[PDB]
Parts: C-alpha cells; structure tokens; sequence
C-alpha cells in the first residue's frame, strides 16, 4: 500500500504478506528519488524495513511502493579484481559496471564449505614482531587489536604493501604455491584513511590484485554494515574459482558496532550490557565463520580485522566478544609508539593459538615454535621486571635479572623496530632471536630441550 | 457494589468503584479484610489489603465505608502495645488465641470495654469552643494525669452538651456539639487521617535542649527537643541496644516506639524489659510501661501495616503535642520503612526512579519530618509542646550512597556519626565531627550559657582535638613514626581518653541511666585543661617523657572518670572532676621546673 | 650519622617509587571496572521499565 | 479451563472467574499425566498458573482443567519425621508421604502465635568459632554467609552433623531439657552432597529425628520455593503442639533466590534493583517468619538460613537484604580456606547484635560478652596492620602492632581450627579466649571492666 | 468533572480536550476544599494534572473542575518585597493582596533580555573569602559547592545579611549609585530555617531590601521547583524598568533537581546516569537563562545558586552538569568547619575565572588583583606545609616551609573567620591581608609589582 510511518532508520510499511523474508522493496519518493529498503520484519499487512539510502524524509500518502520481488543477492564475479567500489556496489572513481556470473545472498552463509581440516602453511609479511610471535596460518584469523593514541591505520598498511612481495620468496619453500590478492573493506573510516590504502595498492602495483569496498561515515548505518558482508561474498568467489589465498582487511570494527547499536536501541529488542546489543556477538560471528580452505582445497580466506579501542581497555564488550571468537589477538600498545619504535607492535599478551599448526618443517623451522615459546616468557617476564626495577632499585635485582633488562631493550629496538619497507624472513628472525637468547645461561634456558640448545646456542 | 477483577499477590484491583476517592477505607472480599485504595485506574482501583490472600476469590463485593481510612486516638493508648494499622495486640492473644494478628480475624482499632474517669474541661454550656481547646482530662495512668481531651483539629462550634465528672466508657457520649446543625456527637476517642499534618496553633523554631543521657551525644552536638535526628546503622553493630537504652535514658511526658519493620524479636525485647525496669521520673507498677505507647511491627507481617506505622505513629506524638506534652518519637529505622515503599513501587508497578527505589521516596522522607519539631499547643490556653524526631538511617545498598541516607541528610539538621570499624573494636557509639554536624549548635551553646557552664568555649576544643588526631593519623599510617612533634602527640593521647570516656559507654559505664550537662561539661573541662598545660609544657621546655611520667595520678583519674557518678559537690555538679582542676595545676608546676 | 643517612634514603627513596607506579594505577583500574558495571544497571532498569 | 497460552514457564489459562487465590487447580495434559499447578494470579477473565510438574506439554485445545477448590496447604504430622520426601512431599522411596492430623496453612499466616519472649537460652553448634563469638540464643536467626571457592557445602554438613551431638552438651548447660529435632531442606544442590547429607544424619543417629526435602534444579521453580515453606510449618507444629525444641536447616538460600527471579518474566508485577524483584524482601520475610520463641516458652524454632554469595561481594542483593531482616551475620571467607583452615571463619564482619542480652551466667559466663569483645579489638588491628606491612615495609609498624601480627595468626591457627567431628565446651572455649590474650599487658584492655578481668585472668 | 484516576503525583482529570497547556485547572472536593493544579499533558479528552497542595483525595464522581483561562504568570510588583511569601508567591504574612503592575511568564523566560556584553563592577557579598579572591562581578554566576557535612542555609543567609551592608560603603566610594535589592529564594526547607532566615534579617535590618519567597518540604514537589521561577521573574522586572543591582540567593539547587527526577511515573520519559534525567542539564539552564546584564545595562541580575553534595562526590551528576555551564566555582570543605574556622571556605581549589574583569576602582583597588596571586599561591603552600611539619618535628623545620605554616594559622583565623555579625567589606580585607604577608620579606614577594609591594608590605 504505502507507508504508515518512519520509527528512525525503521520504516514502518503497511502493505501484504506475500513478499519473502530480505525481499528488496523500493520507495517512490515525490523528490525524485528511488530508495532501495529490504524487509528486517513482515508483520499482518505491514512490513518493518531498513533502508540502505538515505535514514530521513520518508513520508506518508505522498510516498508509495512497489515491490521488486526479488531476495538481496550480490552478483559475486571473479573479474572483479582491480576495479574500485564503495559500500554498495556502486562506482565512485568509474570502476568497471558489476555484471554478473553467479548471485549468493548475504546471510554470513552462501555456500558455506568452510574448513573441516584446519590449516598449516605460513604466511608471512616480513614482520618479525607479528610472524614469530603469531604464526598466522592460511586460515587463521588474528585481529589487530590498538586503541586510540596509535598508527592502526599505517600497521595495515604495512601489512598490504609488503604482502605481495614476501609471498614469491614464500612460494618457492612451499609457504604458498598460489597467488595472492587481498579485498579490503573499509568501513566508517575518514577521506584521509581511505586514500591512503588506495595509495598503498598503487604504489606497491596491486591495484589489479585487490578489490577495494570504501566506506564512509557519512553514508547510512545501514550501509555500513551491509560493506562487510558484500567484501565477503566477493572474497569466497575468488577463493572458489581461481584458488587464490584472499587476505580480507577488515577495518574498522568498532564502527560497524556502533552501527549494530543504533539499530538495538532503535529496536524493540532490549539491547545488552553497556547499551551494546544482545546479538552483537552473533553480528559479528556472521564476519568470522566465513573462514578457511574453500572446495578444490588451495584457495583459502585469511582474515586480519582492525579494531581500535574507543575506550582504552579490553573490559569493553568490542574486545571480549572479538577475542573470544578469533583464534589470537595481535597486540598494539600506547608506550612503545610514543617512544619512537615503528611498528609499535607489543608482544606481551599478543597470542596464537593456531601457532603449532601454522609452523612446520616443510617451509618453516621446526625451531620456529620451540624458539617462539622462549621470546613469550622472556620478554613476558622482562617487561614486568623492569617496572618492578623502578620501585626497588638495585636491591632486589640480581645479576640474571641484569641480563633480563639487556634483552628487553635489544628486542625492543630490532626486533620490533624495523621501517616500512623493511622485509625479513623466517630464518633471519631465528637467527636473531638465537643471539639475543644466547646471554641466558644453559640452566636458564628450560622451556626448550636440550637437544635444540645445544646445537644453537 | 465493587467486583474483584484481580488479586495478585496481597494487592487487589476492583472494578465498578465509583464516587470513591483515594484513601478510602473498604472491605475487601467476601473475607471483609480491611484494605484501603491507593490508586484508581479508571473504574479499576488498585487496593492495598492490610490482610493476606491465600482464598479470596474474584468477584467477591468491595463494600466502600464512604469515609478515608484513619486512627483512633483516645484514651488507654499508654501501657498498651498495638500494632502499626493499630488494633491491640494484647486483646489478639486472648480472644483468637493467636499473639499476632490471624487471618480473616478483624478487631476495631482500640478496646472497647475499658472505662475512663472523666473530669469537665474548662467550658460550661452554650460556650463557644475551638480545636484542641481542652474539653477534659482523663486520668490515665498513676505517672501522668496529663492526658487532655480534646475538640478534634478542625472543629468549631458551640458545645450543646457537658456531662459532669464521673465513670464512663469511651463510646459513652459526654459531648455534644453544634456547628450548623448537628456536627455530630463526640466521645473520648478521636478520629484523625494518618495521611495528612495534624494542625497547630503555630510552629516555633527549637531553643530548648533534651539531654539525651548520654555523654556523648550531648557533648560533640547537643540534641534538642523539637528536632531531626539521623543515627547510622549497619544490622550488627550494636545499633538496636543504643536505640532502646536512649529510649529508656531520655525523659519526655510521652514516648512513643515505632518498630517500622523489624525482627520481631526485637521488638519483644522492649515489650519484655520496659515494665522490668524503673524510670527516672518515679514510675511505679510497670514504670516505662506507663510512659510509652507502643506501635509494633515485624518485617514479616504484611507490607500495608508496614506503610502505615511511622504515620499512625507521628500521628500519635503530634496528638499529644497538642496537648502539651513534648515528646519523643524514636522510629527504627527508617530505611526498612524505604523497604516496604520500594516494595509497594514494584507491586502496584510505578515507576521507580530514586536509583531503583520510589518515585515519590525522597518527598515521603521529608512530609515524615515536617510533621515533627517545637510548637505552641494546639488550641488557645497556650502550652509548649514539641516533638523530636530521631529516626535511624542504615543502608539500603551502599554505605551511605543508598537513596535513603542521601535524601535523609538534605532534610535533617542533626546528624551524629558512626564509625563500622570502631564499632567491631568496641567503641560504639562513634561521633566522628567530619561524619557529624549540629545546626541548632549557636541557639543550643547560648542556652547553656544562661543555665551557668562556660559551654560555647568547650565546643572548639573538642572539636580541633579530634579534628587535628584524624590528619596525624594518616601521616602516622603511610609514613610511619620516627617522628611526630610534642604538640602532636599529646593531641593525640588525649583523644585517646576523650573515646574511651565518652564514645564507648553502653553497659560499660556504671552510670549511664541519665547524665546531667553540668557532669558531662565538668569531664570535658577537666581533658581540655590538661591539653592546654600539657602543650604549654614542651614550649617552654621539658620533655615529653618527663611530662607523661609527672602527670601520672591525674592522667588515670581523668582515664577513670566514666565508671563515677554524682556523689560529690551537687546534684549535677561533681567533686571528683572539681578537685581535678586544681591538682592538675599542681601537677604542671611540677613539670615544667 | 652519615652512614645511615646513606641506609634511610635508600629505603624512603624505593617507598616513593612503589607508591606512584603500582598503588595509585590500581587504585584507577579496579575503581573503572567497578563503574562500568555499576552504571550499566542503572541504565538497563530504564530500558526495562520502558520496554 | 483450558490454556489460551504459555509465556516462558509461565502458563496462561484462559477462565472463567470464580477460583480461590493460590487455589490448586489440575491441568489435564494428553500423555497419561495429570498434573497440579496454583493460580500465582487471578485476574480478568483469565488466571496465570505456572505447573508444579514439569515445564512443557502443555496444549492450546488439547487441555482441560478442574478446579481442586482448595488452596495448597501441608497435610502435617509429628510422624513426619524419619521420612524421606522431595519437595512437594510425595515419596522418593515409595511408600512415605507426608499424611495428616491436622491441615495448616503453607504461609503460616493464620496461626503464627509466635511469643513475645526475646531470645533467651543458650544454643551451640559446637564450632568454637561460632559459639563464643555470635553466640546462639534459641528462635535467634543469624545467617551463614559462604561464598564460592570454598567448601561451603561441607560447612553446612558439619552443622548439620553437629547438631545434636551439641544437645547433651547443652542439656548439662541447663539451656535444654527438651527433645531436639532436625527439619532439612535441600534446593539445588549436588547429588554427590544430598548423599553427604543422608550420610550425616545416619551416623548421628538422629535419622528418625529428621525429615528431608530433597529438591534438585530439575524440579521446577515455583515448587523450589513451595519446599521451604513446607518445612517450615511442620517445625511450627513440632515447637507449638508438644513443645519442642526444632532445628530448621534451610539450604540452600541462593537457589530460592533464583527461582523467584526468574518469575516475574510474564507477570504483571515488575523487577527493580538490578533484576531483582522489588518484593523478593517480602519474600524472605515469609519464609523467616517460622522462626522464634513459641508460646508454651518451652518450645521454640531455631532457624539456620544457608547462603552461599554467588559473586562473592556481601553488597549483592541476595545477603545484602537477607542481614538487614537478621540480626547479625557470619562470615565464611575464602582466605583462610587458601592457607589451608577448616572451618575458615572470619570474625572481623561478623557480629550478631542480639548477643548480650540473651546470654547469661547460669549456661555461660559473665566474661562470656566481655573475652568476645577483647578479641574483635586485637584482631582488627592486626589485620590493618597486616596490610601496610606489605606496602611500606616494617617502618610503619610499632610494638602494638608486631604483637598484633603474632596475635592473628594463632587465633587463626589454633582457635579457629578444628576436626569435622570435632565438638567444643562453652565454658572450654572461654579458657582457650583468655589464653590467647595472655601476651598482651592488662593496661592496654579497656573493652573490659577491671572488676570482671581480675577474676578470670 | 470526573477524576479518571490518580496514579502517583500524577492526577488523571477525563476532561476535554479543550484546555491549553499550563492552564491553572481547579479541583472542586466535596470537602469544601479548592485545590489548583496545572496541566503537565493534555491529550484527547483527558489532562494530567499535578495538584500544588496535596495530589490524592479526591473521589471520582463527587468532583467537579473548572478551567480557569489563565496560564500561570506572576503577578510582579516593586511593593511586593518587604514581605514573606510561599511557593506560589501568595502572603503567608498575613499581609494584604499580591498586587500586581504585570503579569510576567514564570515558564522559563519573561522576555529573556539577556545581553552580549560581559561582566565588569564589583559586586560585594561581605564575606572576605568570596569578594577578594574571587572577585563576583555583576551578571556572573558562581554556584557555592557545599555539603550536607557543612551548615548551608547558614552560610547562605550570611552572604544574603552582610550584603546589602557593604552599599552604603560602596556608595561613598561611588561603586554604585542605584540600589541594590536581595531575592532570596528557600527550597523543600524545614520548618527553623525557613524562620532563621526572617530573622536574621530582621537582625540587620536588611529585611525590606530583599522579598523572602519559602516553600516548605511538606509542599508537594511541582510546588518546590515553581518557587524560583517566581522569584527570578521577579528581580528581571525590578532589574529592567527601574534599574537596579540584583543579588538572587537560590537554595537548594539539589532540592529542585531531586524534584525533577521525582516527577515521572506514568511519564513515557526515562532518566539518564543515577536516576537524575538525561534532561537534567535542560532543567539547570532554565534557571541560568535568567541571570546575566539586563538591556540598558546599569541593573543587572546577579546569581548565585547554592548547590549541596550529599555524599561529599564532585563525580555526583548534579555539581558536573552546573559546574561545565557554570564560569567558575565556589568549594566549601567539612575539614575548616572541624577546626572551628566560620565560614570554612577553603579557597583552595575556588576559582573566578573573570576575577581581573570584575575588579577596577571605587568599590575595589587596583591593588587587589596582584594580592589575589599573592595570598592563593602562599596558602596553597601552607597546607604542604603543614604535613611536612608533622613528619620532620618542629625542630627539624626549613625556613621557607615555617613561614608557609605560620601563614597557614593566621590566614584561616583572621582572614576566612569572621563573626557572625561583622560585615567584612572589599577594602577591610585587602588591609588584613598585607599583615599576613608581611611576615614573607620582599624576596620571597615577587607576583607583586614592586610598586605596590613597596606601598604595602
């Protein structure tokens, strides 16, 4: 019929029962507009919707409908490799038109032939301060976790530039055998922010590798959200038909949350703790399932999602949800950038749990793991020794502990300390690591037996 | 003429309740409970029922009595225990066989076959006559024969009828009076709505001081007649033994004792040890008993009778007030009375909004204490009648960040501190003079002059001594004693004997069943003399060491004050601390050369 | 008195550092995550009550 | 009449309107099952029941209903004792169910002639601990307030085990001289405790001396809170008709908490404070009322409440309310538990306000009062003194204080401690007091007058 | 004519729908008791109402209402003061009529003629610790923080009794060449203040100077916040036409806030943090729009509210809302009161942040700004000193921290304390302060030009 009312970003449509549930409708406006809206409910002879363009201005008689009769899919092609999207499919900077050559709806589950053998090669951006610490496999999904105060946005961009070179090196050890292309979605994020990964993939030469969905926001809520998701049915395309490892970058978390929140509280649905929705978990859960090998076993979705703190802690419900979902975090911290060490990357609670699996023999070390065990003690214990250095002095410090305080500033100032165009690889970052353990006495080093200690000291 | 449309929980909706109002007495049911409208929606009225369901039935008739629900004050409400929607409790005992209250079981609000000796006012016939002009007396117990009958607030008329002195009952008419036409006829009980201020001649501003009977209490701020009080509790600290010992220990012409929702055993430990024990006043065949009329309510009774005890029992000290007669109204403790109403809030489903407690929480707190104070009697023979209201304070939640401790301290001007951590150490009751403060202090300090003690000057020393050991004490804590100057520690030392004295004293001192201001001013006197000489006494060089030993004797003497008592100089005034001053003049003599 | 002047600020020098760095950020944490527990059940009564 | 609908638990008879309030009304289910459930509210043309067995089955067309036309009430004997019963009363074991001689009221309402005698003869549970310092007047209600993280069930067991054993100590106190008898009642509790329980009364010899309400978290939870009250009008029988002297063991308060709270989900009547009923106070208050002095003053029922806090804070909801309608409180804590203390009472909270005036020297001691509150003092101190020691060092303490050190931890040590079928004298436990405080000068004591002190020390 | 119900504060009339908003309605009772109300909501054919005196008794038949067809307006005089008033502005005196001369909205604004033109002239309280270190110039709004633990109302009628005292002194120096008028407005008051504050005035014989407008806190709620509004409309009038310097004494902003959150319970409205409105900062604005320069800028409104922390928290919603909009702040602290100083007002954390635009000449010096550094920067030390003192000992003492301390005793003894009855005006304290100072020598001087510091030491 035509619409009863406007509730916020909620319409209220009367009209029949016949339409399917995610059914696009469309609102003829009398301003000469046409918006797009999908059902969020259908009720006796009314319907509530969320509208992807516009949020206001919506109004009575003046305004009616008809339906498209037709369910929200997204036309997922494969020669959508260098061509420029915002967050809807449209064209901003004359990207080639969509086409189409297969439509999978947007549920966080299209086909859904997600792992059931989990993965075990390697992947590795040159990043000592992320690989060793974090074997990120070619399944995993680790998320960067920052807070305000931080360069979240540059880390990212490390990652993009540097992946796509790492990668041949990696292919001849059999750390990859396949291409790589990267789908970055960005979401909510600034002009400034959002040209600047642009400028990234140009100056690297992976603007035909990469698919690139912006964001802004500016644009609708309800857009927002739907940017994620319409990355992810893409990034499964690519993976299913030309067997390519797709890295997704998904960034930034908190502002799809926000969006998440807006329409909770904006619902008739009680929102959960600290006024953030009671499904946010499975809001994002949707992102996080959609990860793994893919049929045909040799293209896989890798995932990194940024999140950046609004709020300086980990007790707030963005992290906690996020963290428990993933398989890792990957931890960025305050003082190490305001001291001048770029990536400020912290490895004090910086986590994986996939990190077995990842490493190997075939590609990797096998010393990888057994060394990575020993860096997480070391420096876990030499951070908390040095604070604890503050308070006593020189009474209460031993020798050992001297030796403790040399290996936190070493780590500190290479290990993580290296420029945005620097590459490392595996071995290098062993050997390295090797030296700097190599102070500690035999007795000390016992986290690692003394088959492996022995032959390197 | 109403049907029951719903009974949830002890609440009953009624439909068809029409040309009723919102504080209408009702019976509810086939059951006849008593019960009282809250609220109406609409044709809907939500009652309150002062009876439990377990067996009423929708549909039952509510009969509306056409009048609001009120108390009956009268005669023989001394050396009687009630209840908080008042019907004798001790009548309940014999008649249901039953000592508290049992279902289904109604009993009219007073006894109704107890005889009165009625003397005439001071009013003959065809005289024109006034509310709370003095109709008769009523000699009501062997302590007092205080207990005026009164024309009711609100009355005016010429009295038609005056019955000469003689024996007769309560429901035995003995007054006639006539407004414009037949007002109607009055007997020696009256009626008065528990829901509105009891009228008066004129409010005064309070100038006269109660001496509670504790040192204490009397020494940091002094208590007054007519005022506000708040006490902190905690339920397990002691609280319930200082709040009946300052009911026995202060004297006024009528107590009344308020359970507001209590343990129940409590409460039957006042019932118990009141007529065991003696007054201060000479009572005799159950003293206390005599003085007291008491309203009674455990926490396990129903929610209403719960809501109605701190109006039927300020309705009780204003009746009195009226009279002349000042009294004290202790009420204990306010916070379960906050309880009951964020409990009404959930059952009747209004708004909540005072931090999960009532709407309307913070504006029932204060009407409580308006209601109470200083004033000239009510009716035009002139007389002074006050009531001081202490009301305890205890947490609903936090410590003191509850919605009832906050909202309590806005209104009340007299506010006496207790500590939980010196209540553990024994040393309860605890005024801490930054947890404490007096407003009626300047009026209070100016009467004590007139009645002959110094006072004022005693004041602002008692409180530098306390107020500098706090500060000390934290620097003491953190960076420890290597050092603490001369001054300092005798600051300290003498605040010692100050708590020890004063602060604690509840079954530990020997003489505590009343103490004059003369006897707690003389104690003081004698610590504040001993301050003054001993920081005198570093200045102008000696130790400190040599001035603790020196001071000796009268340094125990002072220690031992509390356990002695007026036996020496008068009545009030106390040899002992008298003889003090002057050996302590000696000792001082002693110690600086 | 040189001698242990030297042993006493040693000691109220160690004293100072302990405070300022482990007391005080304790003291600013555990108070935030009580708060924002606190402040949470207050708001949702609301949404409750509305609801 | 039949089920219009059901609400969670909560189930929405349609009917029409003529039943008692709390009237037992039985729901014919089509499954060879007729069960009972009670009108919780009345109202317009409809009723709210909620099923006293099970939780589904229920059928729009296929129910029909009965009215009973008689409320809940417990059928009550004083036979009822040495029988096993669930919480509804009906036989685990076949055969005992609870039977009658008289019919009262589940709320206890109707009668209560509860006396207006205060608390007044001794009562022990055998744990020094408890005894000397929270001392027990029988009808005096004092709850046991545990946390988790504890054997806070084995707390509760060597009560019940103790009871009744402290009876013939008690008897040559001359604070009884009358049978003792055990009413016990179990709600949500675990399998492997309700046989520690069984077990408990077996070796006591006390197993005919006891009726058990076993109710588990599977039973549903209106009849959870039905058991109590249950229990709770057999021992007003027991204490009032043959003037005895009843121990009700209430376990466990935290379940019947709950179940209350979960109720209210579908009724009219609102939660407030933190989910919580407003009138769950009015609640507790109806199950603490059988509790006190009976008259005939030769009876009475002592009520032991259970409480273990689920967040551990004494400022949640569930003790918070619980010590205000108490007077006084003691506390269990997990410190002393860790050290490796049993039973681990805490002292330092833990005040019963009521103490005083019950006791007296005829059963006790005049020092009784007075050595308790000498030894709050010193252990205060001694705990505060405990923790600046930690921070500043051994700079803050004094002479007072070092002393205090000493003081706590042989109060803890020696008097706390004791063996599960260990039991103690009054009068015993007064000489290990004085013991204790033989370390301190007499000059520094002031909670005691120097008449009392000169003749027991 | 037919009272629907009452459900709280809140009355529900059935009446047409014919009645604007704030339309004084009258309640006609059976009792012979008139009572007005106004209309908070009007919706088809029925108005809530809140009842000013009372808001229950009322039957649902035996009623009938009229309309009156006036909103609710203050009737403003320059005859009216002099005379003591309720909290609808009628006598309470016992005196003659209002009168009238306008009608003036007391809605929020009469005609807001608030003017762009900032503050300058000094304005005297006779209190030294307000005037000289925290200069008030007419229009500001400084709020007085106290608490509960200090004597408010007493505090608050001594800035009301001395001022008004210091006009004939400022006339001679030329400050000031109109008049000067006193509104003093009583919140939710008991009983002895409301008289203490006539009396006080009767005592100085400022009481036909200033109207005294006092609701007591048995009035209803709606009633208590009417009460200012009254007031302030009143000192507009008197500020515009005839030109005056007004000082409006307004106690208690948190009697009038608790008011705000009271009302609401049947209101589709909800609260914000602590149960205190999301709106609350709405509601104090109101207040603030009426004070400022009025147009033709000789008179002025001059506010200061006094605001009362109930548990001592500067974190408690009601001083931080006040405190953003607010251009500084007065803090009264409980720990002066315990010394004895009166009034306690440690200037220690108070600030005026226009303190150099209020101050010139003729009612001040132009030595009063560079004393106001002098004396603020000294007594901040004094307080460091004083725990040094406590530590070190007396005879251990650095000469610069004796000073400190000595400056500490005097500054509270002389300058903050002053008698009950001795009227402190700008130019007496800035001569007591130069003795205080003094005792410092030149070189410890020096945020005093050397001009001014050789006049005066």
């Amino acid at each position: 019929n035509t619409v009863s009312g406007v509730n916020g970003p909620l319409v209220i449509l009367e009209k029949v029962k016949f339409p399917r549930y995610n059914e696009i409708v469309n609102l003829t406006l009398p301003d000469g507009t046409v918006r797009q809206g999908q059902v969020l409910e259908i009720r006796g002879d009314r319907a509530i919707v969320q509208v992807f363009e516009g949020t206001s201005g919506i109004d009575v008689k003046k305004t009616t409908v008809e339906f498209t009769g037709e369910s929200l899919r997204i036309p997922v092609s494969e020669d959508m490799l260098g061509r420029i999207f915002d967050g809807s499919g449209r064209p901003i900077d004359n990207g080639p038109k969509v086409f189409a050559e297969d439509y999978l709806d947007i549920n966080g589950s299209p086909i859904n032939p997600y792992a059931r053998i989990y993965p075990e090669e390697m992947i590795s951006t040159g990043v000592s301060a992320i690989d060793t610490m974090n074997s990120i496999a070619r399944g995993q999904k680790i998320p960067i976790f920052s807070a305000s105060g931080l360069p979240h946005n540059e880390i990212a961009a490390q990652i993009c530039r540097q992946a796509g070179l790492v990668r041949p090196t990696k292919d001849v050890h059999d750390g990859h055998e396949e291409n790589f292309s990267i789908v970055f979605a960005a979401m909510g994020v600034n002009l400034e922010t959002a040209r600047f990964f642009k400028q990234d993939f140009e100056e690297n030469g992976s603007l035909e590798r990469t698919s690139l969905f912006l964001n802004l926001a500016n644009d609708p809520t309800i857009e927002r959200i739907i940017t994620p998701r319409l990355a992810l049915t893409t990034a499964e395309y690519l993976a299913y038909q030309t067997e390519r490892h797709v890295l997704t970058i998904l960034t930034d978390m908190s502002s799809y949350a926000d969006a998440l929140r807006e329409v909770s509280a904006a619902r008739e649905e009680v929102p959960g703790r600290r006024g953030y929705p009671g499904y946010m978990y499975t809001d994002l859960s949707t992102i996080y399932e959609r990860a793994g090998r893919v049929e045909g076993r040799n293209g896989s979705i890798t995932q990194i999602p940024i999140l950046t703190m609004p709020n300086d802690d980990i007790t707030h419900p963005i992290p906690d949800l996020t963290g428990y979902i993933t398989e890792g975090q990957i931890f960025v911290d305050r003082q190490l950038h305001n001291k001048g060490i770029y990536p400020p990357i912290n490895v004090l609670p910086s986590l994986s749990r996939l990190m077995k699996s990842a490493i190997g023999e075939g590609m990797t070390r096998k010393d990888h793991g057994d060394v990575s065990n020993q860096l997480y003690a070391k420096y876990a214990i030499g951070k908390d020794a040095a604070a604890m250095k503050a308070v006593v002095g020189e009474e209460a410090l031993s020798i050992e502990d001297k030796l403790s305080l040399e290996f936190l500033e070493k780590f500190e100032k290479t290990f993580i300390t290296q420029g945005a165009y620097e590459d490392r690889t595996v071995f290098e970052s062993l050997d390295q690591a090797w030296s700097l353990l190599r102070i500690y006495p035999k007795e000390m080093l016992n986290r690692i037996s003394p088959k492996i200690l022995d032959e390197f000291y | 003429y109403g049907a029951i449309y719903s009974v949830s929980g002890p609440v009953v909706i009624a439909e068809n309740m029409i040309g009723c109002a919102m504080y209408e007495l009702v019976k509810v049911g086939h059951d006849n409970l008593v019960g009282e409208v809250i609220r109406i929606d609409g044709d809907k009225a939500t009652i309150q029922v002062y009876e439990e369901t377990a067996g009423l039935t929708v549909g039952d008739p509510v009969l509306r009595t056409g009048k609001p629900l009120s108390v009956e004050l009268g005669p023989g409400l001394m050396e009687t225990i009630y209840d908080g929607i008042q019907r004798p409790l001790k009548a309940i005992k014999e008649e249901s066989q039953s000592i508290y209250i049992p279902r289904g079981i109604d009993t009219p609000a007073l006894d109704r076959t107890i005889k009165w000796q009625f003397t005439p006012g001071k009013f003959q016939v065809g005289d024109h006559i006034s509310g709370g002009d003095i109709y008769g007396s009523v000699f009501e117990n062997s302590l007092i024969s205080s207990h005026k009958i009164l024309l009711p607030p609100r009355s005016r008329g010429t009295i038609t009828w005056i019955a000469p002195a003689g024996e007769y009952t309560l429901d035995e008419k003995i007054l006639e009076v006539e407004f414009d036409g037949k007002k109607s006829d009055f007997t020696l009980y009256h009626t008065w709505p528990v829901r509105v201020p009891r009228p008066v001649t004129e409010k005064l501003s309070a100038d006269y001081p109660l001496l509670t009977g504790q040192r204490v209490l009397d020494a940091l701020f002094p208590c007054v007649q007519g005022g506000t009080t708040c006490i902190p509790g905690a339920f397990g600290c002691g609280k319930t033994v200082i709040s009946q010992s300052l009911s026995k220990y202060s004297n006024s012409d009528a107590i009344i004792y308020v359970g507001c929702g209590e343990r129940g055993n409590e409460m039957a430990e006042v019932l118990m040890e009141f007529p065991e024990l003696y007054t201060e006043m000479s009572g005799t065949k159950e003293p206390i008993m005599k003085r007291t009329t008491l309203v009674a309510n455990t926490s396990n009774m129903p929610v209403a009778a719960r809501e109605a005890s701190i109006y039927t029992g300020i309705t009780l000290a204003e009746y009195f007030r009226d009279q002349g007669k000042n009294v004290s109204m202790i009420a204990d403790s306010s916070s379960r009375w906050a309880e009951a109403l964020r409990e009404i809030s959930g059952r009747l489903g209004e708004m909540p909004a005072d931090q999960g407690f009532p709407a309307y929480l913070g504006a029932k707190l204060a009407s409580f204490y308006e209601r109470a104070g200083k004033a000239v009697a009510l009716g035009s023979p002139d007389r002074t009648g006050s009531v001081s209201i202490v009301a305890a304070v205890s947490p609903a939640g936090g410590d003191f960040s509850d919605p009832v401790t906050t909202a309590t301290l806005g209104i009340t001007q007299v506010f006496w501190g207790l500590d939980k951590k010196l209540a553990q150490r024994k040393h309860f009751p605890s005024i801490n003079t930054s947890v404490s403060y007096s407003k009626y202090t300047n009026v209070l300090n100016k009467f004590y002059d007139s009645n002959y003690p110094e006072f004022p000057v005693l004041r602002d020393r008692m409180k530098e001594i306390l107020s500098n050991a706090e500060e000390l004490e934290q620097v003491v804590q953190l960076v420890g004693k290597s050092a603490l100057s001369d001054s300092d520690k005798i600051t300290l030392d003498v605040a010692t004997l100050i708590k020890e004295d004063f602060l604690q004293q509840n079954g530990y001192s020997t003489y505590d069943a009343f103490c004059p201001i003369w006897k707690t001013f003389d104690m003081m006197r004698a610590f504040i003399s001993y301050h003054d000489e001993a920081q005198k006494a570093v200045a102008n060089g000696a130790n400190w060491s040599k001035l603790a030993d020196s001071t000796g004797d009268v340094k125990h003497a002072v220690s031992s004050s509390k356990f002695f008592e007026p036996s020496r100089g008068e009545k009030e005034v106390h040899g002992e601390f008298e003889k003090l001053l002057s050996t302590m003049q000696e000792r001082f003599a002693e110690s600086t050369d | 008195a040189f001698i242990i002047l030297d042993e006493v600020i040693k000691v109220t020098n160690r004293r100072v550092n302990a405070i300022e760095h482990v007391i005080i950020p304790r003291t600013e944490n555990t108070i935030a995550y009580i708060n924002s527990e606190l402040d949470e059940l207050d708001r949702e009564e609301f949404y409750r009550l509305k609801k």
